[PDB]
């Protein structure tokens, strides 16, 4: 069976009800990405910044968000292909876990997780983070911040998903924009190691003629489509 | 691969 890699963003879980920014006004529920998405706007405002993560947490988590269909597609996927697929998401949402994809790596973190500011060890938690909010292990109870990377900082699992890039016999880009580095430049890397590459989106991304296959249209139609051919053709 | 950048 192939080696496949997918790298999933944003566009694969807005029919989920999770919107991003955007490249059109560079905003994120009309918040600038500089004030919400920086180390600085975090050193500037930590109280609206940590509000604004606490909103992105609770809306998370409300009843009406649900996987749809593409994130189910390939939590097939990787039922078929088991050790030979690797899911790399640029997402903050916990949609592809609960579709029960495992082992994914978020490249930029997660929303149901919390970081301790001085000794980088992570939390899972669900619910706000206030600034009576302090860390469990260090001597010096230190402030959480959200395990989310923000521009500026470098991104999580990069090692990994380098030699997962090098190894792919097939990379499959997921509704992303084509605006954010690296990942947006993940498409490159794969084609110089040989792998046939596969945008899915909603609509074209930046970097969308460097794909050798394309399909577009809604996230829920496209992707289980996709998967069914490429588990056909799989025999 | 560089730091989480946009463009
Ligand atoms: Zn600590």
């Amino acid at each position: 069976k192939p080696r496949v890699l997918v790298l999933t963003g944003a566009g694969i879980s807005a029919e989920s009800g999770i919107r991003t920014f955007r490249a059109a006004d560079g905003l994120w529920e009309e918040h600038r990405v500089e004030d919400v998405a920086t180390p600085e706007g975090f050193d500037r405002d930590p109280e609206l910044v940590q509000a604004f993560y606490n909103a992105r947490r609770r809306q998370l988590q409300q009843p009406e968000i649900q996987p749809n269909a593409a994130h189910l597609a390939l939590a097939k996927l990787q039922d078929a292909l088991g050790d030979r697929f690797l899911l790399v998401t640029q997402n903050i949402d916990n949609l592809h876990e609960r579709a029960g994809n495992t082992n994914v790596i978020h490249m930029h973190g997660e929303l149901l997780k919390v970081r301790c500011s001085q000794s980088g060890q992570v939390l899972d938690w669900t619910g706000d983070v206030t600034p009576e909010d302090k860390c469990h292990c260090c001597q010096f109870p230190a402030p959480l911040r959200p395990h989310v990377v923000w521009f500026g900082e470098m991104p999580l699992g990069m090692d990994e998903i380098y030699m997962a890039l090098s190894m792919a016999d097939i990379f499959i880009a997921i509704g992303t924009s084509g605006h954010v580095y690296p990942a947006a430049g993940f498409v490159h890397e794969a084609k110089l190691h040989g792998a046939h590459t596969v945008e899915l989106n909603l609509e074209p991304s930046q970097v969308g003629n460097e794909f050798a296959e394309k399909y577009y249209g809604p996230a829920s139609q496209v992707v289980p489509e996709f998967v069914e051919k490429l588990l056909k053709g799989l025999k | 691969g560089g730091a989480k950048r946009h463009r």
